[PDB]
């Protein structure tokens, strides 16, 4: 029934998509422990075959940076899956998910699925 | 020689399993964050942890990721807010209620550095103002049930957590050595702080009323709408005239009829209207 391993949280922080030398400001729709949803920008030259980088600017202090790959595009939206993420960024992301899930069992279960993603 | 190679296998494990990129000069951070887990699991080395992870599994990989992605909190973060507390806010609130019981809320207290920083500040204010706080000051600290909240309750910290933001004066006055590289807050600092498992998205009704609320560097983790709800409901716990603290680079930029921004020379606080 539910094919989604990670709960997707409505979130609207200032966001950027990067690829090589190109950048687009995108409108963030949701975020999860393992991906994001954003609005397709107007000048979308994006190459789905190569990796992207996302930057979520939560506040002056906190930046969530991750390597992303385009998982799908439909109806003016772009779904991204998280690949590589630095320790600092995944720590802020885990805190965001934690605070918004509000349930330790739900968190534990999501972290378990994160680790077993490549089993 | 041998310890460095283990750290390199751990680095690889993080990258190949979770896509987590460690980076270098994080050996000391790694050891600190994994320390309690390793003690509980009887694991005596990073190399032993790595082999134990890929073979036994059974929830151990999840525990390492849980501990590894738990961010540290700083002692007396930004410094000026605790000085504003002692030399401006406490004197005002005290002078306003006759020395009645003051209550302070430390929201999302994490590993506990903030609530304990507030406790130490209160103690420092009291030593110079005997008799002002007739009923004393109660500190209520909240966060999600979990590893951080458990560590905070215990009040023990390691070398890394103590080697930043904490003066030599404060180390002696408020901490007790508990074996090599481990310190614990004295009873005097501990007993004025009460920890409660409660998330910012939960109701605040059970918390009662506060003269001061500390909600610093945490509202950034919520959407605009959810943040506004938290700020509104926080207002409901504040006594009129009470103050909200947000953190050095956060502005409220909202709710002008609930909160009045106030300049404190160094800093900004919000008075509940
Ligand atoms: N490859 C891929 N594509 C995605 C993903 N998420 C969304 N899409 C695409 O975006 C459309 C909108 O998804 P939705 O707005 O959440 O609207 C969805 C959603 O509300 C719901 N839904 C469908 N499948 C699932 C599911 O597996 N789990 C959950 N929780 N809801 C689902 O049905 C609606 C329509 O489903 P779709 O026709 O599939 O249409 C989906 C799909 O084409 C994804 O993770 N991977
Ligand atoms: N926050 C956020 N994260 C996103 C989004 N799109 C993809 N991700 C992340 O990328 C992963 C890969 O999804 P997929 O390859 O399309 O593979 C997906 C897809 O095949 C399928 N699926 C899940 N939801 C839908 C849906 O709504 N519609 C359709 N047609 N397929 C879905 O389940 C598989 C695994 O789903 P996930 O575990 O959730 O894992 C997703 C998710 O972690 C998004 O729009 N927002």
């Amino acid at each position: 029934d539910e094919r989604r391993r990670f709960h997707r949280i409505a979130f609207d922080a200032d966001s950027e998509i990067l690829q090589g030398e190109r950048r687009w400001e995108v409108l963030l729709h949701d975020v999860s422990l393992h991906g994001i949803l954003v609005g397709q920008p107007q000048d979308w030259n994006g190459d789905p075959q190569r990796p992207f980088e996302a930057r979520l600017y939560l506040g002056l202090d906190v930046l969530i940076r991750m390597e992303i790959s385009l998982a799908w595009a439909r109806d003016g939206l772009l779904g991204f899956e998280c690949q590589h993420i630095d320790l600092d960024s995944i720590s802020h992301l885990r805190r965001l998910v934690e605070l918004n899930l509000g349930d330790e069992e739900l968190l534990e279960r999501e972290l378990a699925l994160l680790v077993s993603a490549h089993d | 020689s041998a310890a460095n190679a283990d750290f390199e296998l751990f680095r690889v494990f993080l990258e190949k399993t979770c896509g987590i990129v460690l980076g270098s000069n994080k050996q000391y951070l790694v050891s600190s964050r994994l320390n309690k887990l390793m003690e509980q699991q009887g694991i005596k080395s990073l190399g032993e942890l790595v082999q134990r992870i890929q073979t036994q599994r059974g929830g151990l990989r999840e525990m390492v990721v849980d501990a590894m992605t738990t961010n540290e909190t700083l002692w007396f973060r930004d410094t000026y807010p605790f000085e504003v507390l002692k030399q401006r806010v406490l004197p005002e609130l005290i002078k306003a209620n006759g020395g009645q019981r003051l209550r302070i809320w430390s929201a999302a207290c994490s590993s506990g550095q903030e609530p304990y920083s507030l406790s130490m500040a209160i103690d420092e204010f009291e030593k110079t103002n005997l008799g002002q706080l007739k009923a004393g000051v109660q500190i209520v600290a909240t966060d999600l049930s979990g590893s951080m909240l458990t560590a905070a309750k215990a009040g023990e910290y390691d070398t890394l957590a103590m080697g930043r933001g904490l003066s030599p004066e404060r180390l002696q006055r408020y901490f007790d050595a508990k074996g090599p590289g481990r310190w614990a807050v004295k009873p005097a600092i501990r007993s004025r702080v009460e920890f409660r498992a409660l998330n910012l998205l939960d109701s605040y009704a059970s918390l009662g009323k506060f003269d001061m609320v500390f909600c610093r560097n945490v509202l950034i983790y919520f959407s605009a709408e959810v943040k506004r709800d938290i700020l509104l409901r926080i207002h409901g716990t504040l006594k009129p005239g009470g103050y909200l603290f947000l953190g050095a680079s956060e502005a409220l930029n909202n709710l002008p009829d609930h909160y009045q921004m106030v300049q404190c020379s160094p800093g900004i606080i919000y008075r509940a209207k």
